[PDB]
RNA sequence: GGCCCCUUAGCUCAGUGGUUAGAGCAGGCGACUCAUAAUCGCUUGGUCGCUGGUUCAAGUCCAGCAGGGGCCACCA
RNA sequence: CGGCCCCCUGGACGAAGACUGACGCUCAGGUGCGAAAGCGUGGGGAGCAAACAGGAUUAGAUACCCUGGUAGUCCACGCCGUAAACGAUGUCGACUUGGAGGUUGUGCCGGCGUGGCUUCCGGAGCUAACGCGUUAAGUCGACCGCCUGGGGAGUAC
């Protein structure tokens, strides 16, 4: 905004693991303020993920999240009245919802029977370089390597 | 083949384009490179990125001759102007003079008229 | 700008002086200067249109 | 009448007997812009004419026709 | 009116002295000079570029932009006689508080003076106002040119 005023809300962790991150995720697929319904899918799939890996509980989740965190993104910027294509950083904090946000909609889109199965396959192919998220990242990467001329 | 080592490279600088040129000290080229040939059209080619590029791909096209020393002449206003030689820094190559060679009539002919835009 | 690089000197240094040397002596100037035709009385009311926002 | 050029995606041009079917060309979806126009990224795609040959190995080498192609020739 | 050198030639200014003795100022008709474009005859032609051709932009684009390009631009001689040819301010003479520069002469001992031309600000006065202000649009004299509501018209004969 024009003031830069705002600031942070205070968030707290899940209950059974105390990780804010988990918090962020079970926001990220709540609907309807219905959140109940929302650590019941994620904590199936987190399960589910933990014993067909067999590697861990929270490990897995977290090598998946980090499979997908891109670096580089494109934005518009002018110099002479014309827009451009330009790559700036990323910070980690917009990474990590970039993240989950790819993750969650990747997820919403299948022909399962239910969102838990939807969301362990969806995290077992990131941990594996198979989802769409993957896609995702890796095409974002290169139209922001295509217009590197642009960079100031 | 053939051995030199001791090069000089000629930069043609333009709001358009830009040519590098490595030749022996006698002007018989040994080879060239163009930022419009290397992958970048239209508005891009107009940029120092470019001219990088051109001028590494340009001296990766002259290690067969086993160049050790250059020295660089630079005509033109163009925004290659700079870092061409910075990538010619990172290519290991030794810089011995760096010199101005834009034409400069001391009057001579007539210039275009100026575009109304 | 003939610049010769002397013993015991990195690239940087020789880089700056050949720049100096170059905004000194006035090529780019002359160079736009020249780029299109300028009629006399356009250039003489230019110059003292300058002179004039100077002072 | 005799020699000689080849047959491949929706289209045009490439392809060495071994572990290639190659690119360009239209469209579709995104990217930027408040939004088009211009730019950028990812892609929907192939019977090597029919058939045969020798050959472990053939779009690949030979062709039979056919198709689309030149010249040589011409005193029922 | 602008690279360098030489030949011919017009004007301006300063310094002391001598000589002529009103020989002066302005000027209707008249005469001469006068940017660029244009015209005639003969040369020359790099670059630029009216006309003209193509490519784009656009609803259209006889344009603005791009690629080409002929007269012309240059030389000698001869015509043409017009411009926002403007300081939008005729020529000559006299008188009337100041400040800051620039350029070029000369006298006396960096200092003290004295001439010419020129840039900016400003006092009295003037002006409808803007503004001008010792280089006047201030106070006077001599002579010439011009104006008399907007169009038709600087047009017709
Ligand atoms: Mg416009
Ligand atoms: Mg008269
Ligand atoms: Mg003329
Ligand atoms: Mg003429
Ligand atoms: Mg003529
Ligand atoms: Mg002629
Ligand atoms: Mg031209
Ligand atoms: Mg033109
Ligand atoms: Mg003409
Ligand atoms: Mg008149
Ligand atoms: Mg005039
Ligand atoms: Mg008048
Ligand atoms: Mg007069
Ligand atoms: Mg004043
Ligand atoms: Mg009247
Ligand atoms: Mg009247
Ligand atoms: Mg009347
Ligand atoms: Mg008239
Ligand atoms: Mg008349």
């Amino acid at each position: 905004p024009r003031r830069r005023v705002i600031g942070q809300r205070k968030i707290l962790p899940d209950p059974k693991f105390g990780s804010e991150l988990l918090a962020k995720f079970v926001n990220i697929l709540m609907v309807d303020g219905k959140k109940s319904t929302a650590e019941s899918i994620v904590y199936s799939a987190l399960e589910t993920l933990a014993q067909r890996s067999g590697k861990s509980e929270l490990e897995a989740f977290e090598v998946a999240l980090e499979n997908v965190r891109p670096t580089v993104e494109v934005k518009s910027r002018r110099v002479g009245g014309s827009t451009y294509q330009v790559p700036v950083e990323v910070r980690p904090v917009r990474r990590n919802a970039l993240a989950m946000r790819w993750i969650v909609e990747a997820a919403r889109k299948r022909g399962d029977k239910s969102m838990a199965l939807r969301l362990a396959n969806e995290l077992s192919d990131a941990a594996e370089n198979k989802g769409t998220a993957v896609k995702k990242r890796e095409d974002v990467h290169r139209m922001a390597e295509a217009n590197k001329a642009f960079a100031h | 083949r053939k051995q030199v080592s001791d090069g000089v490279a000629h930069i043609h600088a333009s709001f358009n384009n830009t040519i590098v040129t490595i030749t022996d000290r006698q002007g018989n080229a040994l080879g060239w490179a163009t930022a419009g040939g290397s992958g970048f059209r239209g508005s891009r080619k107009s940029t120092p990125f470019a001219a990088q590029v051109a001028a590494e791909r340009c001296a990766d096209a002259v290690k067969e001759y086993g160049i050790k020393n250059l020295e660089v002449m630079v005509k033109g206003p163009g925004p290659g102007r700079e870092s061409t030689i910075r990538a010619l820094n990172a290519a290991g190559f030794r810089i011995t003079n760096i010199t101005d060679v834009t034409p400069i009539p001391h009057x001579g002919c007539r210039p275009p008229k100026k575009r109304r835009v | 700008p003939v610049i010769k690089v002397r013993e015991n000197e990195p690239f940087d240094v020789a880089l700056r002086r050949f720049k100096r040397s170059c905004e000194k002596a006035g090529v780019l100037a002359e160079v736009r200067r020249r780029e299109f035709y300028e009629k006399p009385t356009t250039e003489r009311k230019r110059a003292k249109a300058s002179a004039v926002k100077r002072h």
